[PDB]
């Protein structure tokens, strides 16, 4: 209870306000260095927007500003694409708010986060409620 | 261990952060190099 | 053009016109046997045969492990495989929930009786001459059929039944009167497997070898 | 007795045309597809009173159509080309700005050679090489018969470019995967003709990516063309389905012909170049005048009840409807192309306009006599041939429409010169 | 639960891992040795930020997976960024722009370093669950929840003007919360 | 065409499951699900300001939703009100 | 067009089936499907 | 007054919230139905999703007043719009204990080997070939076949034959050219010219009952939508 009360009070002003902050930086997630098992590498990329085009020879698998589903992760692990650049709350250009593309896909409805959704309260609750069990 | 850890020294830590695209030489610029004056 | 070369498994250094061949697609291979002109396209010629990876133009000579016919024979094709239904990922509002594939593994070529046409009023099939086409070994061999039926050659080949078991490796010709209904063989195999599993489970008890199976 | 409607002249289409789509997530509300001699068309089967918002009549999913992006990274959102297939080397070796129909034609040819694909069943309803109105499948005789040198030159250059592309990409040393797509050089020309006469440019959004692409959508290419449309295409991103929605406020009765706009705001030459279609009521076709005589614009718009800004001219019926039945797209295009002068609120002088109208009329007469034929001769030729080639029919209709536009301009100038003095 | 509470509210950087403390105390020294230009401070701050974020996320995800619960990484990253988004200026450089003891934002500090030539030295400070909440742009709700005594005293002494850009601020006020149906624009 | 399927269809039409489908269908054309709520609230306020007692069959929100569903080609009852004719 | 099942259906199987039906049909269809499954399960139990 | 109360509460949404609001889905909106008693009746799935306890869990009932609150409660806070947990996206409304037990008893089947036959079947018929699942359910309701009794159901060559990667046990290739492929769970009768004549499935009444109920629910939803 106290942990949830503190975590909610830490992040409350974080509300999705803009559609694209305009950043050009993304974190690099690789299985050989970052995620030793495959399940973690799959769970990290589900619902994340790409930051750079993923090329395989002369053909592109997925371009920038494109959501990632389980099918794209399966294609990545089949085609052996190690360097993957995704957009994350760490590479956003603000500490008071986040944009739709930096957050990604909402698991409530299954699309981009709608403007005005309190992602901070949702994150605090989703981190606090598993602590009881 | 068994986690993501940068090297100990800085010389190869720079190549590591360039590998993960955390920083690069194209990001090193001040007002001088930006606004392009030579009398400084 | 009729052309035959060495038995080494490599490219023939040219491409063939597929219009004069039979394309029998397998899981990991595809075969080409020359087809002479005919009203119904069933006349084969095992003098020329080529193997190729699926959807490729790299032709090669297959592995022959049995004496092949050197004459135009009329045969019928029958596939032997197992369906593979998988659950694909759903990343779309109406993505298909399942995927079905035939996944053929062996192809049987049963020569007709006396090379007769299907429209003949007295049509029959010759089970003593069956050619299997393996997909894992790229081989085409003959079927070691076991003809167990009273009558010999004088018996008319209109009351017969080829039973195939053991993953397409056992062939037996029996009359159509002593056949087994599907439920019978299903129950037989299930009973055998269940008894084997039960004897395994119980073997690990100290009261074994002094017990009885009632 | 049967109701006399424009849709009653045609017969109902094959129910398989709708059955092959209804098994997928395709729906058609209040619409009935009807086939005739010219081709298929979409009509209405229910009276749609003036609505406050748009009403959807078609729902075409994404997995039923082809899509190629307009930018440099070619992303096919319906993934039908596996990685490693040599057709992507043909699609990629193209200029990303001038030739976009080549990639659509190649994608259509590949979709024609892929199992469990909708276009293997839909290809039976596309026009063949004898009922297509495109000018790529035409001869030198019909191109010379057009009596237009620039259009004939452009069409010959385009045919040459198509043949050269087919000869350069489909050579002898090509693997069989590509050779079986278009064995004859006429197949590629027909594919280009279908990709050029049925393509739709629309900005689509999937997931988080918003891009503009060229898509060949089924059941929506049957919509005819009209410069006063009744429907428009809309992209729904929540279900990835394209919609055809009636405009808000327009009243649709039973038997009406549902139409959309192809290339809104273009000349009548590009229509004949791309779709092989010509209309005499085009409100944008340009007539070039070399004379220096200038008619008055505001009086010319007031006499014909053409009220509106220079960008949007409409005929105001409630000013005069029965009196002005002459007011069609032709007079609008004339008022847009006639050399006009306007200096504030200065009133026009009848002598100056009476001297300018005769100069305009003699210029129209000297430019009309340049054609070897006349109007009545072409009008008799068009119906003298009951069943002729579609290209020759399109060419003679193009010539007839040009001559009818000139005649309409002359008659409108006469009405203006005789009605300016009330 | 105690592991999560002590890795979130960091008592000391060596408490979660001595490797991180050793790496930071090597980074700062070797980046003061070489690259004395503000670019050195910038690259050192970026490296420390990246390493700290990665280590914290990994430790939290490991302590969560050990029990069997599954939580997506975005919820963790939202809090982790707020934990380590501020930098602390050293106590040896003073000018008319900033004071030796201040807690300024990371992006603001980097942009001032790229803009101003005056010697500005800052070291990444890892705030805590409680400490980061006590330093916010509002004093009504996000600051007056724990102390309620000095957070009002200092605010009344400075004459702070608070713009109601939060949720609990408008909750305490009584107006419409700018979230969801209230978020206009 | 399942023969024994009219009972659950009548149950859907009577219990009030049509509105749960209509809301989800209307939320398929709007990007934000908050602007849609605001627009429906504004339309309901404008419709209840004109005629107080004549807000519809029973309420105004259901009336607005029925009007929005009837302008798209889907016949719906007036404010989703269908009494039971078998009530003695 | 649902997959025909001939094996036992435990809790994880039902969870995966619901997660796939939500993505293939939507929440509107899934609510009624789950209600009917609940009714049939109660009747059988 | 009760009639007017029913007419008022006919379409007015009401909000229910548990006293401990531990989870994020603890506050939901419902449509009130006039019931007799001193206890609030809720759906089993929502009760399982709201952390139901053995003890009496107190429920607070709130009624919105303004139009905006009613629109928000009817369009956002309903249960059919929130079925996926915000943690990772798993369905929060899953069948409870009794429903899972019923489904398991339905789809479990029965014994297949030594537990159904005493002696080896190598020395020596099943239920008649049911052309439709309706006939099978009718025979089960008439108490002529048991719930675990195997039967043959004629499948209308839907080609969605669900099985494993297992070759058939026997292939009876006759002389005329029509061979029967006998599998562990189904039978495919194929003629000479590669034609699937008949397909029969060997299953029980529970599997076909579940399949039929799901298919009929889908079809009834699609029809009531129109
Ligand atoms: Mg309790």
């Amino acid at each position: 209870g106290y942990l949830t009360r503190r975590l909610v009070e830490v992040v409350q002003h974080i509300v999705v306000r803009r559609t694209d902050c305009g950043t050009a930086r993304g974190i690099s997630v690789s299985p050989r260095n970052g995620m030793m098992p495959e399940r973690i590498f799959i769970q990290t990329l589900i619902g994340r927007v790409l930051a750079d085009d993923i090329y395989m020879g002369p053909r592109c698998i997925a371009t920038r500003n494109q959501d990632i589903g389980i099918g794209l992760v399966n294609r990545f692990i089949t085609f052996r694409a190690q360097p993957i650049s995704i957009r994350t709350p760490f590479t956003c250009r603000s500490t008071s708010w986040i944009c739709r593309l930096c957050y990604g896909r909402s698991p409530t409805h299954g699309d981009l986060v709608e403007l005005g959704e309190a992602v901070g309260i949702i994150a605090g609750q989703s981190i606090g409620e598993p602590g009881t069990q | 261990d068994d986690d993501d850890w940068f090297p100990l020294d800085i010389q190869e830590a720079f190549v590591e952060m360039r590998k993960r695209n955390i920083f690069d030489v194209s990001d090193m610029y001040t007002i001088t190099d930006a606004w392009g004056w030579t009398w400084e | 053009v009729f052309t035959q070369g060495w038995d080494s498994e490599k490219i023939v250094d040219y491409r063939i016109n597929e219009e004069e061949f039979h394309k029998i697609s397998l899981l990991d291979c595809d075969f080409f046997i020359r087809k002479p002109p005919d009203p119904d396209n069933d006349v084969y010629d095992f003098r020329e045969m080529y193997v190729t990876p699926p959807d490729t133009d790299i032709y090669a000579i297959p592995r022959v492990l049995a004496p092949m016919p050197q004459k135009y024979i009329r045969c019928a094709m029958s596939d032997y495989g197992c369906y593979n239904v998988t659950e694909p990922p759903i990343d779309a509002p109406r993505d298909p929930m399942y995927k079905s594939e035939r996944e053929v593994s062996k192809v049987f070529l049963t020569k007709h009786y006396r090379n007769r046409r299907a429209g003949d009023p007295e049509f029959a099939l010759d089970f003593e001459e069956i050619y299997v086409i393996d997909s894992k070994t790229k081989s085409i061999t003959r079927a070691k059929v076991v003809v167990t039926v009273p009558g010999g050659r004088n018996r008319d080949r209109k009351n017969d039944l080829l039973v195939i078991r053991d993953n397409g490796t056992s062939f037996k010709i029996i009359p159509s009167e002593e056949r087994d209904d599907p439920t019978t063989v299903i129950e037989k195999e299930e009973w055998k497997k269940s008894r084997q599993d039960m004897e395994r489970h119980l073997r690990k008890l100290r009261d074994f070898s002094v017990s009885n199976w009632f | 007795q049967p109701h006399d409607t424009p849709a009653s002249q045609l017969e109902l289409a094959d129910p398989d045309f709708y059955k092959i789509g209804y098994v997928r997530s395709f729906r058609a509300y209040g619409i009935e597809f009807r086939e005739g001699p010219d081709g298929y068309g979409v009509f209405a089967s229910r009276d749609v009173e003036p609505l406050r918002r748009a009403r959807v009549i078609m729902e075409i999913p994404l997995e039923l159509m082809l899509t190629i992006s307009k930018k440099l990274p070619w992303m096919f959102f319906p993934d039908i080309i596996p990685v490693g297939h040599p057709i992507f080397d043909i699609i990629n070796s193209t200029n990303p700005e001038t030739d976009s129909d080549l990639r659509l034609a190649c994608l259509l040819l590949y979709a024609f050679d892929c199992k469990d694909n909708f276009w293997q069943l839909y290809g039976d309803f596309l026009p063949s090489d004898d009922e297509c109105t495109s000018f790529l499948l035409a001869t030198e005789e019909d191109l010379l018969e057009l009596q237009d040198e620039k259009l004939a030159s452009t069409m010959r250059e385009q045919q040459q470019r198509a043949l050269e592309f087919w000869e350069k990409n489909w050579h002898s040393a090509v693997p069989l995967k590509i050779k079986r797509l278009a064995r004859d050089p006429e197949r590629f020309i027909w594919a280009m003709c279908i990709a050029q006469s049925r393509s739709i440019n629309l900005q689509m959004r999937i997931g988080a990516l918003v891009q503009d692409a060229n898509l060949l959508v089924p059941y929506a290419d049957m919509m005819n063309h009209s410069f006063q449309p009744n429907c428009f295409f809309h992209w729904r991103f929540k279900d990835r389905m394209l919609e055809v929605m009636i405009n808000a406020g327009q009243r649709i009765r039973k038997g009406d012909e549902m139409t959309v706009d192809y290339m809104a705001g273009q000349k009548n030459n590009f229509f004949m170049q791309r779709y092989g279609f010509s209309s005499p009521v085009n409100p944008w076709d340009v007539i070039h005048f070399t004379g220096d005589a200038k008619i008055h614009l505001d009086t010319f718009l007031s006499v014909f009840n053409i009220s509106g800004l220079p960008g949007e001219y409409y005929h105001n019926s409630r000013l005069s409807n029965d009196g002005d039945s002459f007011v069609d797209g032709a007079i609008i295009a004339a008022a847009r192309t006639l050399p006009t002068w306007s200096d504030g609120d200065l009133p026009p002088i009848p002598s100056l306009e009476r001297k300018a109208v005769k100069e305009l009329q003699e210029e129209c007469h000297q430019m009309l006599a340049e054609f070897p034929t006349t109007s009545d001769e072409d009008q008799k030729i068009l119906d003298s041939m009951p069943d002729c080639r579609r290209t020759l029919e399109a060419a003679i209709k193009y010539r007839l429409h040009r001559k009818l536009l000139i005649e309409k301009v002359i008659q409108a100038l006469d009405i203006y010169q005789d009605r300016i003095l009330f | 639960l105690p592991k999560v509470e002590q890795v979130l509210e960091v008592r000391s950087v060596d408490s979660i891992s001595m490797n991180l403390e050793k790496r930071i105390e090597g980074w700062n020294k070797c980046i003061t040795r070489i690259l004395g230009i503000p670019w050195g401070f910038l690259i050192g701050a970026e490296l420390t930020i990246a390493q700290s974020r990665i280590s914290l996320v990994n430790k939290i995800q490991q302590v969560y997976r050990s029990q069997g619960v599954q939580i997506h990484n975005r919820h963790l990253e939202i809090i982790v960024r707020q934990i380590t988004s501020k930098v602390l200026v050293s106590e040896d450089g003073m000018s008319n722009v900033f004071s030796p003891g201040e807690l300024i934002g990371l992006l603001r500090a980097e942009r001032m370093g790229r803009a101003l030539e005056e010697a500005i030295c800052y070291r990444v400070v890892l705030l805590g669950i409680t400490r980061a909440s006590l330093n916010t742009q509002s004093f009504i709700s996000e600051a007056s929840f724990q102390e309620t005594a000095r957070v009002l005293a200092k605010a009344a002494l400075r004459g702070r003007i608070d713009w109601l850009k939060g949720l609990k601020e408008n909750v305490v006020l009584g107006g419409v919360i700018p979230v969801g149906t209230g978020f206009k624009g | 065409r399942i023969p024994f399927l009219e009972e659950q269809v009548r149950k859907i039409r009577d219990g009030g499951k049509l509105l749960t489908m209509d809301i989800h269908r209307l939320l398929l054309n709007e990007d934000n699900r908050f602007d849609f709520v605001n627009e429906i609230a504004a339309e309901a306020k404008q419709y209840v300001e004109n005629n107080r007692d004549e807000y519809g069959a029973k309420k105004a929100i259901l009336h607005v939703l029925s009007n929005r569903m009837n302008d798209a080609g889907v016949y719906r009852a007036e404010a989703y009100m269908e009494s039971d004719p078998f009530k003695p | 067009n649902l997959v025909f099942h001939n094996k036992a259906i435990n809790g994880t199987a039902m969870k995966r089936l619901i997660s796939r039906l939500i993505d293939h049909f939507g929440m509107a269809y899934t609510s009624h499907i789950l209600d009917q499954v609940k009714t049939l399960g109660f009747q059988q139990a | 007054v009760w009639e007017i109360l029913q007419e008022v509460m006919q379409g007015h949404p009401v909000l229910l919230n548990r006293a401990p609001t531990l989870h994020r889905l603890g506050i939901q909106a419902f449509q009130p139905v006039l019931v007799e008693g001193r206890a609030i009746c809720l759906h089993p799935l929502v009760c399982k999703g709201f952390n139901a306890d053995f003890d009496g869990d107190q429920m607070a009932v709130h009624v919105p007043l303004s139009l905006e609150a009613q629109v928000e409660a009817r369009l956002l806070m309903f249960s059919h719009m929130n079925l996926l947990s915000p943690a990772i996206g798993d369905p929060i409304s899953v069948p409870t204990q009794d429903m899972l037990i019923g489904l398991y008893v339905l789809t479990s089947g029965n014994h297949r080997g030594i537990c159904v036959n005493r002696y080896n079947p190598c020395n020596r018929t099943k239920e008649p070939f049911f052309s439709n699942s309706y006939d099978a359910i009718g025979a089960y309701r008439q108490k002529r076949i048991n719930l675990d009794s195997p039967l043959w159901l004629r499948w209308r060559l839907d080609q969605r034959v669900i099985a494993s990667r297992e070759t058939p046990i026997e292939v009876h290739y006759e002389s005329l050219g029509t061979f029967y492929e006998i599998y562990g769970h189904y039978l495919i009768v194929r003629s000479l010219k590669k034609q699937i004549l008949f397909i029969y499935i060997r299953t029980t009444v529970g599997h076909i009952a579940l399949y039929r109920e799901i298919e009929e629910a889908i079809q009834g939803f699609s029809r009531a939508y129109s």
